[PDB]
RNA sequence: UUAAGUGAAUAAGGGCGCACGGUGGAUGCCUUGGCACUAGGAGCCGAUGAAGGACGGGACUAACACCGAUAUGCUUUGGGG
RNA sequence: UAGUGAACCAGUACCGUGAGGGAAAGGUGAAAAGCACCCCGGAAGGGGAGUGAAAUAGAUCCUGAAACCGUGUGCCUACAA
RNA sequence: GUAUGAGUAGCGAAAGACAGGUGAGAAUCCUGUCCACCGUAUGACUAAGGUUUCCUGGGGAAGGCUCGUCCGCCCAGGGU
C-alpha cells in the first residue's frame, strides 16, 4: 500500500524518541586514570591487568 | 537482443553525408534551411 | 574580560540527523569526559566533533585563556547545508533522484 | 555450533586460521573465529603430546600440508613445516599442562565494519 | 500509634509564545541587451572564382576575436601628439 | 520567469540514424587595498591580528521574505475521544 | 526550492584467511604464502565499432551503488 497522509511535525519527534546513542561501560584505568572500556585491552596504556601486552 | 543503432562509417556518410546533399533540389533546401539558424554542424 | 572560544566546520559531507545523535552525548558536560566519549564510539560523526572540540580547546589556549581542566562544553549545533543533488538509473527507462548532504558544526566552549 | 558460511568453506577457514598460531603464535581476528579456534587448536595440541603415528596420521587433515616455518640452520637451510613444530616445539612445552592452551583479549572495533576484535596468544 | 478522608510537585518526550542561527533566492534599486518606429544612405554578390566554412599564424595558446605561408600583419596619402 | 530562444563564448550544452527539437545562468567595494604573520587540522574549514566607513560586504561575495531544519527558554500536558 | 514516505527498500548471480609494508587515517592499495573458480573457455590472434581510455610521475573536491593512500577519474610530461 501507499500511505494516506502526510504524518505532521508531532508524530516524527514521537517516533523518534527510540533513535538515541548510548554509551556502554567507561573506566579510569590502573595505571593513567584514562578513561577506557572496561573487560577491554586499554588503547594507550597498553596495560591490561597491569600487564604490558603489546610487546614486541 | 539486438537493438538499433548499430554504427558504421561508410553508411552513416554515403546516407547522411554533404556529396549527398549537393545532388538534389532537397539536399540543398535542407542545407540552406540549416544555415538561417546558424547551426554549426551542417552534414556530415 | 571574555570567554567561551568558537570553532565550527563548514560543509562536512555527513548527514546532518546522523551528526545529530552523537552531539545529543556532549551537551553540558566537561572536555575532559567528552573526549574520552568520543574515542569509543565507532560512527562516523565521531572523529569531526573530536576535531572540533580540540580546535575549540587550541582557540582558547592559545588566543585567551588558561585552565584547561575547567571548560564546559555549553553549546552545540547541527545546520544543514548545501545538498548536492544526482541521479540514479530505475527499472523500466526512468529515473529517480539521490539527495547528498552537507551539514554545519559548531561548539562553544564556557568555562563554567 | 557457530554456523558461518557454507559447509565446506568453514572447514577452510578453521584449517586456514590454525595453521597461524602453528607459525607465529599471535593473530588478531574477530569474535566468533577466535571462540572456534580456541576448540580447534585445543584440540590438535593434544594430538601433539601422543607422538604415535595416530598423532602424525591424524593432524595430516586440520594442517595445512606444507607451510615452511624457517628460521635455522645448522649448515643448511632446514625447513619446519608447521606440523614438525607440533611434535617439535608445541609438544613438549605442555607436558604439565592440561587443558586451556589459549588466552582471547578485546581490543576495538574495526574501522569499516565496526567487528569487535581479539589477540589470541598461547601462554 | 490506629482509623477515616482530602491530596501538590517533578516530563522518556510533546504543544503555544519569544529570542537567535542555517538552507533558499522572492522583493527593492541598477544596466552591457532587447522591442517598436522616424529622417537620410543603400537596394545586390559571383569563372578576374561568391555566400558559408575547414586548417593554420603569437614567447607562453585551451577558446573567442583579428589575419592568411608577406599570417596578432605589409606599402602609400591625410589626421593625431 | 520580463525584453529577442539567446544581456553570460546560444542555435552552444543536451536529445534523435535523420529531417528536426533546445534550455539554465546578470550585481563584492569607491579603490583588490582579495586577509602578511601566529594557532588547531593531512587538508577543507576556523579563531586571533590586520585592509576597510562597514567583513553579519571574504569571492556561491548588495538587500535577503516564505515553506523546511535546528538551539535556549516564560506557561501547560501521562483516566484521556 | 523544500518536505512526508524513512534513516525504510535496495547496495546488480561467484570463496577467502593471515603476516609484513606505506600512510594523518586501512577488510577494500602493495608484497608473501596457502586455499578456491573457468579451462570448446572467464586462454591467445584479428575484422567492425570506440577515439587517447596506452606509458611514466604526481592528486584525492566531484565520479566509483560502502571505504579508498587506488582507478578506464583529475593534473603534467611522453609514445603509433
Ligand atoms: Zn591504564
Amino acid at each position: 500500500a501507499v500511505p494516506a497522509r502526510r504524518t505532521s511535525k508531532a508524530k516524527k519527534a514521537k517516533r523518534r524518541t527510540h533513535y538515541k546513542l548510548t554509551i556502554k561501560g567507561l573506566n579510569a584505568c590502573s595505571n593513567c586514570g584514562e578513561m577506557k572500556k572496561s573487560h577491554h585491552v586499554c588503547p594507550a596504556c597498553g596495560h591490561y591487568d597491569g600487564k604490558d601486552v603489546m610487546s614486541k | 537482443m539486438k537493438r538499433t543503432y548499430q554504427p558504421n562509417k561508410r553508411k552513416r556518410q554515403k546516407v547522411h553525408g554533404f556529396r549527398k546533399r549537393m545532388s538534389t533540389k532537397n539536399g540543398r533546401r535542407v542545407l540552406a534551411s540549416r544555415r538561417r539558424k546558424g547551426r554549426k554542424v551542417i552534414s556530415a | 574580560q571574555i570567554t567561551s572560544a568558537k570553532a565550527t566546520a563548514k560543509t562536512v559531507r555527513t548527514s546532518p540527523r546522523k551528526a545529530r545523535l552523537v552531539i545529543d552525548l556532549i551537551r553540558g558536560k566537561s572536555v575532559a569526559d567528552a573526549i574520552s566519549i568520543l574515542k569509543f564510539t565507532p560512527n562516523k560523526s565521531a572523529g569531526i566533533i573530536e576535531k572540533v572540540l580540540m580546535s575549540a580547546v587550541a582557540n582558547a589556549e592559545n588566543n585567551f585563556d588558561l585552565d584547561v581542566e575547567s571548560l564546559v562544553v555549553s553549546e552545540a549545533f547541527v545546520n544543514e547545508g548545501p545538498t548536492m543533488k544526482r541521479f540514479r538509473p530505475r527499472a523500466k527507462g526512468s529515473a529517480s533522484p539521490i539527495n547528498k548532504r552537507t551539514s554545519h558544526i559548531t561548539v562553544v566552549v564556557t568555562e563554567k | 555450533r557457530k554456523l558461518g558460511r557454507t559447509s565446506s568453506q568453514r572447514k577452510a577457514m578453521l584449517r586456514d586460521i590454525t595453521t597461524d598460531l602453528i607459525i607465529n603464535e599471535r593473530i588478531v581476528t574477530t569474535e566468533a573465529r577466535a571462540k572456534e579456534v580456541r576448540s580447534t587448536v585445543e584440540k590438535m595440541i593434544t594430538l601433539g603430546k601422543r607422538g604415535d603415528l595416530h598423532a602424525r596420521r591424524q593432524a595430516a587433515t586440520f594442517v595445512r600440508n606444507e607451510v615452511a616455518s624457517v628460521r635455522e640452520e645448522d649448515e643448511s637451510i632446514v625447513v619446519e613445516s608447521a606440523l614438525q613444530k607440533l611434535f617439535n616445539d608445541l609438544g613438549p612445552r605442555f607436558a604439565e599442562r592440561q587443558g586451556g592452551y589459549t588466552r582471547i583479549l578485546k581490543t576495538e572495533p574495526r574501522r569499516g565494519d565496526a567487528a569487535p576484535m581479539v589477540v589470541i596468544e598461547f601462554v
